[PDB]
C-alpha cells in the first residue's frame, strides 16, 4: 500500500540533499526539475508498491518576494489510492513535490 | 470499485510581497511603509515597544480510568426427556409422602 | 483519454473560475478551487474509466520565473496527461490533469 | 455603568466572506463494477518521464519587472487550526 | 389490543415494532444504515406504514377523554416523522439507482427510461442522454403516460421524474395519491404536456380537477394547469403544466355519501346485514360480532369484485379502507354543509340507533319514506 | 418515565450537576436509543451550560483511560447503560 | 445580542477605543465560529479605524511574545474566547 | 501473533500514525486483556510519543461523541474490539 | 530530545532560517512548558538573530491575521504546538 | 384456575423473578398452545420487563446448552411442559 | 455413515457456515446420542470457530423465540431431529 508519510520522508530526504546548496538559474533549472521529477519517481519504484501507478509532481520558482498557491482535487477510490506533499524553500527558490499513488485492479 | 471526489488538498501557499506600482493597493502600501519606518524610528513615550506577557488560562487535566461492569458469562446445559420428567415427579411424590408421615405420632 | 478534450475541459475551467481578474491572494485560493472542481466535475461528466488527477498553479506576474514538471508511471498505451498553461496581463495558471484507467 | 453596546458591523466582515474558502459543488461518488476474474490483470506499466513528453513540463520564463520594485514590508495573512471543532461521533458496530 | 398482539407476530414478531422505544431504534438503525436501495426501503416502509396504521387506529380507537394531548401530540409527531423519514429514504434510495444508472453524462444509451411499480409508489424516469431537440415526446413503454417536454428541456442536461404514490379541502377531496413530477439535474417557456394515468382504486364520477401543490403556501391550486382533457374509457388525463411539482386530481369531498334507502336484517343472533342503496351503487355489509365486512357492490346494479370483500375487520378500519377505496357512506360532522340531509336530533339519533341495535338480532328494519317528512326530533322507520 | 437507577461509580464533580448528568442521561436514554446519540445529547447539554469541549461515552461495554479536567469526571450507569462524561479542552 | 461579558484582562490604552475593541470582538463572534475570521475582522477594521498597521489574534489555547506600541495594546476575553489585538506598525 | 485484522472505520490521522495505533492496539490487546488496561496502553503510549491530554476508548459496545483535535483522530476494529483513538486538550 | 515532527504549514523563509524557527522551538518547547516562555524564547532569540521586531505566539487552538516582512513569515508545527514567526518592522 | 404445579429444576435466578416467570409461563399455557407461542409471550413480557434480550425455549423434548447471563437462567417445568428461558445479549 | 438428510427450515446465516453448522451437527448425532451433548457439541465448536456466545437447541418438540444476530440463525432437521442454532451475546 502507498504509504503518504514514508514517500514524504524520502521525498524531503531527496529535497534536502539536492536543494540545500542550490540557487536560481532560469539556464540549468529546467534539466534540474525534469531530473528530480524522475528520480523521485524512480525512488519511489524502489519502495515497491505493487498494482500502484505513480504520478510526481515538481513546481519549483524562483523567490522574489511573489506569490504562489498549489493545490489539487483529485478522483479516486479513497480506501487504496492515496497522496502526499512536500516544500522545500531556501534564500533564492521554492520547491513543491506531489506525488499521488493509484492502485490498479 | 468506488471512485469519489476528495476535499481540498493545498500543498503550498505563498503570499505575495511584490505588489506592483501600477496596481490599486500601491498607495496603501507606500504609506504603509512610510508609517512602519517611522514606527522603527520613534521610541518616545515611555517604553513605546514595551515586551508584555499573555497567556491563556486552560487545562489542569487529571487522570481517571473507566471499565465497565463485567457481566459474568456462564454455560449450562438442560435435559428436557419426558422419562426425566416422570421419573422427576415420582421422586418429589415419593419424598413428600415420606416426609407427611413423621407427624402423626 | 482525449488531450485535446482534456484541454478544453482545463481551459474552460480556467477561464471560468480566473477570467480576466486581477491578482489578488485573498481570492487566489477560491479561483485555485473553482479551476480544479470545475475540472475534476467536466471529467466525471465524460465519465470514461479514468481516476482523474487534477493539480493546478497559480503564480503572480511579478517577473519570477516559474516550471511544472511531471515524471509519471503508468500503462501508457491507455493513461494519459495533459497540462494546460494561461495566463493574462497578472496571472499564470499551470493546471496538470492525469487520467489512470481503472 | 457601561451598557452592552449593539455591535455594529464595520465592513471587515466582508473580506472574511471574500477570504473564506467554499465548495461550489458537492462530491461526486462514482460506482464501477468489474468481475472479480478480471482482477489481478497482468500488469503492463511504463515510466513516462518529464523530458519524454513535450506537454509533461511548462516553463515560465523570468524577466526583470520594473513595476514590481516597489517593496512592500506589509503582507496581511491569515492562519487556523485545521477547520471544526470535530464533534464526532463513533458507534460499535452492532449486529 | 389482542389482535394487534396476534397480526404483529403473523407479520412483523421479529422486528418488534410495536413499543415506542424500538420504534425509535428503528428510526436509529434506519440513521445508521447507509446506502439504503429501493427493495429495502420498501421492505421497511411495510414496516413504517405499519407503525402509522397502528399509531392512527389508537387515535382513532381510544377515546379522547382516555387520550392525553401529550400522547395525541406524540403519536401525531410519530407519524409525520415516520412519513418525512420514509419520503427522505426513498429520495435517497432514488438518488442512488439515478447515480448508479446514469454514471456519465450522456451513458452512450440514447434515452434511459425506468419504470419500477409498485402497490404504494410508481415511478417513472427518463434521462435526456442523447440532447436531441426533435425528441420533444417523452413516452414511457407500455404505459400512455408521458410528456412533451419543450426544445431547451429537450436540449438539457435533465431527468423527467413522475412518482406517484387554493382548492378548499373542506370541500374538494384528494384522490388518487399525489403525481410528484420533477426536472432534475442528469448527475420561451411554454407549458410542458403530461399525460398520466388515474388509479384503479378510485371512482370518479365526474371529470377530475388536476391541482398542484403551492409549495410555499402549502395548499392546493387549480392555477398553472391548462389543456386538461379526461378520457373515463382508458383512465388518461392529458394536463400542460406550467411548472412542475406535486400534482393530484380531485373531486368534490361530498358526492356520494347521500343515497337513497337502508335495510338493517338479522342473519343470525350474531350477525346481520345492513342493505344501503345509493344513487350509484347497492352496498350490502355483514356486521358480526366485533368485524365487519363488504358482502357485496352493485355498480348500477352490476356485481363489481372488491378487494375488501370477504375480510372481517374491526369498525373503525371497515370504515377507513371504505373511505380509502372510495365507498364512503360514513359522513363526517361537516358532511351536512354539502350533502341535502333530513337532519335529526343527535340524541334522538343516539337513543334510536342504540334500541336499533338491541333489536337487530331478530327484528328487521327498513328506511321510512316518511322519515323525510317527519320533524328533526322524531325519526320513523318500517319494522318487521 | 423508565424506572432505572443512577448508579454513581465514580465522579470527581459537585452534587448539584451531578444531578443534571442524571437528568440528562435519563432524558437522552429516553428518546434515543443509539449510545452515540445518548452522548450527543448529553455532551451538547452540558456544551452549552458550561462551555469547553466535553466528551461523552455512553455504552454496556468499554473501558476508557482518559485525562479530564478537574471537578470534571464522572462514570456512572443508568440501570444497565454506562455513561462516561469528562470535560477535557 | 449574545451575552458574552467582556473580561478585559490587559488594557493599555484609552476607555473609548477599548470599547470599540469588545464592540468589534462582539462581531466577529456573532457571524462567525473561527478563530482566524474573528482576528481578520478586528485586525483590519482597527486597520481601517486606527491606522492600516495593527495585529490581532483569538484563540482558546495561545500564548505570545508580542512587541506593540504603548497606547495600541489589548488582550480580553469575550466569554472564554481570548483575544489578543496590538499595532505594531 | 494473533491474527486480528485492523478495520479503520473513521481517521482523521496521518497514514504512519494509523500503523502505529494499530500496532499499540495489536501490543495493548496482547499483553492486557481488560479494556481499560488496553485503553491505558494504547493512551499513554500516544502521550509519549505524540505529547498528552490523548484519549483512548476500548469496548464492543459503546457509542460516542467526542471533540477531538484536528489530524488526532482514530476510531478503528481490531477483531470484535473496537478501538477510539482521540486527542483532546 | 522529544520526537515532535516539525510540520511545516505556511512558510515564506530560506531553508537556513527555516531550521532555525525548527531548532529554537524545539529548545524553547524542551526548556519552557508554559506557551508565553516558549513564545518569550523564541522571539527574544530571534529578535537577537534577524533584527528586534519579530512576534511570536505559541499555543495550539489559535487563529490570527497578522502583517508580516518580506522573506520573514512562517507558521509551522512543532509535533503538535501550532507557533506562528512574522516580523512586522 | 388451571392447577399446573410449577417445579423448578435450574434456576440461576432470584426468588421474586424465578416467581415471575412461574406466572408468565401459566399465562402463556392458558392463554397459547403451540410451544413456538408460549414461548413468545415468555420471552417478551421478560423483555419489556428487565432487558429486550431474553430467549425462550418450550417444549417436551429438547435437549440444549446455551450461555447465559448470571443470575439469569431458568429451567422450569409447568406440568408435562418444560420451558428454558434464559437471558443472553 | 447414517444418511440422514438435511433439511433447513429457517436459515439467516451465509450458505459456507450453515454447511458447517449441518456437519458438526452430523458428527454430533454421531458420537452422541443425548441431545444436550449434541448441543454442547454444536455450540462449543461454533464458540470456537465463529466467536463465543451461540447457542444450541437440539431435540424432538421444542418451540422457540429467540433473538439472534444478523447472519447467526438456523433451524433445520437432521432425519427427524430438529437442531436450532443461534448466536446471541
Amino acid at each position: 500500500r502507498f504509504r503518504p508519510s514514508v514517500v514524504k520522508d524520502c521525498i524531503h530526504a531527496v529535497l534536502k540533499e539536492e536543494l540545500a546548496n542550490a540557487e536560481y538559474s532560469p539556464e540549468e533549472m529546467p534539466q534540474l526539475t525534469k531530473h528530480l521529477s524522475e528520480n523521485i519517481k524512480d525512488k519511489l519504484k524502489e519502495m515497491g508498491f505493487d498494482r500502484y501507478k505513480m504520478v510526481v509532481q515538481v513546481v519549483i520558482g524562483e523567490q522574489r518576494g511573489e506569490g504562489v498557491f498549489m493545490a489539487s482535487r483529485c478522483f479516486w477510490d479513497a480506501d487504496t489510492d492515496n497522496y502526499t506533499h512536500d516544500v522545500f524553500m531556501n534564500d533564492s527558490l521554492f520547491c513543491v513535490v506531489a506525488a499521488f499513488g493509484c492502485f490498479y485492479y | 470499485i468506488i471512485l469519489t471526489e476528495t476535499e481540498t488538498l493545498r500543498f503550498f501557499d505563498l503570499p505575495t510581497v511584490m505588489v506592483s506600482v501600477e496596481s490599486e493597493e500601491a498607495e496603501k502600501v507606500t504609506q504603509r511603509n512610510k508609517n512602519y519606518e517611522v514606527l522603527c524610528r520613534n521610541r518616545l513615550g515611555n517604553d513605546l515597544y514595551v515586551e508584555r506577557m499573555m497567556q491563556t488560562f486552560n487545562g489542569a487535566p487529571k487522570n481517571k480510568d473507566v471499565q465497565c461492569d463485567k457481566i459474568i458469562m456462564e454455560d449450562k446445559g438442560i435435559m428436557s426427556t419426558a422419562w426425566d420428567l416422570y421419573d422427576s415427579y415420582n421422586a418429589m411424590e415419593l419424598v413428600s409422602l415420606s416426609v407427611k408421615q413423621s407427624v402423626v405420632e | 483519454f482525449v488531450v485535446d478534450e482534456v484541454s478544453n475541459i482545463v481551459k474552460e475551467a480556467i477561464e471560468s473560475a480566473i477570467g480576466g481578474n486581477a491578482y489578488q491572494h485573498s481570492k487566489v485560493n477560491q479561483w485555485t478551487t473553482n479551476v480544479v472542481e470545475q475540472t475534476l466535475s467536466q471529467l466525471t461528466k465524460l465519465g470514461k474509466p479514468f481516476k482523474y488527477i487534477v493539480t493546478c498553479v497559480i503564480m503572480q506576474k511579478n517577473g519570477a520565473g516559474l516550471h511544472t514538471a511531471s515524471s509519471c508511471f503508468w500503462d501508457s498505451s491507455t493513461d494519459g496527461s495533459c497540462t494546460v498553461r494561461w495566463e493574462n496581463k497578472t496571472m499564470y495558471c499551470i493546471v496538470s490533469a492525469f487520467g489512470l484507467s481503472i | 455603568p457601561p451598557v452592552s453596546k449593539p455591535w455594529v458591523s464595520l465592513g471587515s466582515e466582508k473580506e472574511i466572506e471574500e477570504e473564506s474558502v467554499t465548495e461550489s459543488t458537492k462530491q461526486i461518488t462514482y460506482m464501477i463494477s468489474r468481475k472479480r476474474s478480471e482482477f489481478g490483470a497482468p500488469i503492463k506499466f511504463s515510466d513516462q518521464n518529464a523530458s519524454s513528453v513535450k506537454d509533461a513540463y511548462i516553463e515560465c520564463t523570468a524577466y526583470p519587472d520594473k513595476n514590481f520594485t516597489l517593496k512592500q514590508l506589509e503582507k496581511d495573512v491569515g492562519m487556523q487550526v485545521i477547520p471544526q471543532i470535530k464533534d464526532i461521533s463513533t458507534q460499535t458496530k452492532w449486529t | 389490543l389482542l389482535s394487534q398482539w396476534k397480526h404483529y407476530i403473523q407479520c412483523d414478531g421479529s422486528p418488534d415494532p410495536s413499543v415506542a422505544q424500538e420504534m425509535n431504534t428503528f428510526i436509529s438503525l434506519w440513521k445508521e444504515k447507509t446506502n439504503e436501495t429501493f427493495e429495502e426501503v420498501i421492505e421497511k416502509s411495510k414496516v413504517v406504514l405499519n407503525l402509522i396504521e397502528k399509531l392512527k387506529f389508537i387515535l382513532l380507537e381510544t377515546p379522547p377523554c382516555d387520550l392525553q394531548d401529550k400522547n395525541i401530540i406524540q403519536y401525531q409527531e410519530s407519524i409525520l416523522q415516520l412519513q418525512e423519514l420514509l419520503h427522505l429514504k426513498f429520495g435517497v434510495a432514488t438518488e442512488i439507482l439515478l447515480k448508479q444508472a446514469s454514471t456519465l453524462a450522456d451513458l452512450d444509451s440514447g434515452n434511459m427510461e425506468k419504470v419500477i411499480k409498485d402497490e404504494n409508489v410508481t415511478l417513472y424516469v427518463w434521462a435526456n442522454l442523447k440532447k436531441n431537440p426533435r425528441h420533444r415526446s417523452v413516452r414511457f413503454s407500455e404505459t400512455q403516460i408521458g410528456f412533451e417536454i419543450p426544445r431547451i428541456l429537450a436540449t438539457s442536461d435533465i431527468a423527467v421524474r413522475l412518482l406517484h404514490t387554493v382548492v378548499d379541502l373542506c370541500q374538494f377531496t384528494t384522490l388518487g395519491g399525489v403525481y410528484h413530477l420533477d426536472i432534475l439535474e442528469l448527475p420561451a417557456f411554454p407549458p410542458i404536456e403530461v399525460t398520466l394515468e388515474v388509479h384503479e382504486n378510485v371512482i370518479f364520477f365526474e371529470d377530475p380537477v388536476v391541482v398542484r401543490w403551492d409549495a410555499e403556501g402549502k395548499h392546493w391550486r387549480t392555477d398553472g394547469i391548462s389543456n386538461v382533457s379526461y378520457k373515463p374509457k382508458e383512465r388518461l388525463v392529458t394536463f400542460s403544466l406550467d411548472t412542475f411539482g406535486p400534482v393530484t386530481l380531485i373531486q368534490d369531498a361530498h358526492i356520494n355519501m347521500p343515497y337513497q334507502s337502508w335495510e338493517l336484517r338479522p342473519l343470525d343472533v350474531n350477525k346481520v346485514l345492513l342493505t344501503v342503496t345509493t344513487v350509484f351503487t347497492e352496498i350490502q355489509i355483514q356486521i358480526k360480532e366485533n368485524l365487519c365486512m363488504l358482502s357485496s357492490i352493485k355498480l348500477k346494479d352490476k356485481k363489481h369484485i372488491s378487494i375488501l370483500e370477504g375480510t372481517w375487520m374491526t369498525p373503525i378500519p371497515f370504515i377507513i379502507a371504505l373511505k380509502e377505496a372510495g365507498l364512503n357512506i360514513f359522513p363526517t360532522r361537516h358532511s351536512h354543509f354539502y350533502v341535502i340531509i333530513n337532519n335529526k336530533v343527535p340524541l334522538v339519533e343516539v337513543k334510536a340507533y342504540r334500541q336499533m341495535a338491541l333489536l337487530s338480532s331478530a327484528f328487521a328494519f327498513g328506511w321510512s319514506k316518511w322519515n323525510l317528512l317527519c320533524n328533526s326530533t322524531k325519526v320513523v322507520f318500517k319494522v318487521r | 418515565m423508565c424506572d432505572r437507577k443512577a448508579v454513581i461509580k465514580n465522579a470527581d464533580m459537585s452534587e448539584e450537576m451531578q444531578q443534571d448528568s442524571v437528568e440528562c442521561a435519563t432524558q437522552a436514554l429516553e428518546k434515543y436509543n443509539i449510545e452515540k446519540d445518548i452522548a450527543a445529547h448529553i455532551k451538547k447539554e452540558f456544551d452549552k451550560k458550561y462551555n469547553p469541549t466535553w466528551h461523552c461515552i455512553v455504552g454496556r461495554n468499554f473501558g476508557s483511560y482518559v485525562t479530564h479536567e478537574t471537578k470534571h469526571f464522572i462514570y456512572f450507569y443508568l440501570g444497565q447503560v454506562a455513561i462516561l462524561l469528562f470535560k477535557s479542552g
